[PDB]
């Protein structure tokens, strides 16, 4: 009941913040933003 | 034996001719899209990435 409640938005909290949301695993964007010299990939990770 | 021979040729000749200028109305402007991608072909790559 009280602890079910409790128990329950915690799930919901868990499975919401722990989903891998897409991250910037992305060439595009750099891709087309940083006009640089040519070169395969460099993903600026800094 | 002639007769049949001129009317035949000469029909001949008249789709021949038919077909020459049909392919004028049609093919005509092909030249200067040739000279236009002739001037267009200089190509050469080398990926300098690869």
């Amino acid at each position: 009941l009280l602890s079910a409640h409790l128990e329950q938005i915690s799930i919901s909290c868990q499975g919401i913040d722990s989903l891998p949301f897409p991250p910037p695993k992305i060439f595009t964007n750099a891709l087309l933003s940083n006009p640089d010299i040519t070169s395969l990939i460099r993903d600026t990770e800094a | 034996s002639y007769a049949d021979c001129v009317c035949s040729l000469r029909t001949s000749l008249a789709f021949l001719e038919s077909s020459v200028a049909t392919l004028d109305n049609g093919v005509q402007d092909f030249p200067r899209l040739c000279h236009v991608l002739r001037t267009v072909r200089h190509y050469e790559l080398i990926p300098q990435t690869t």
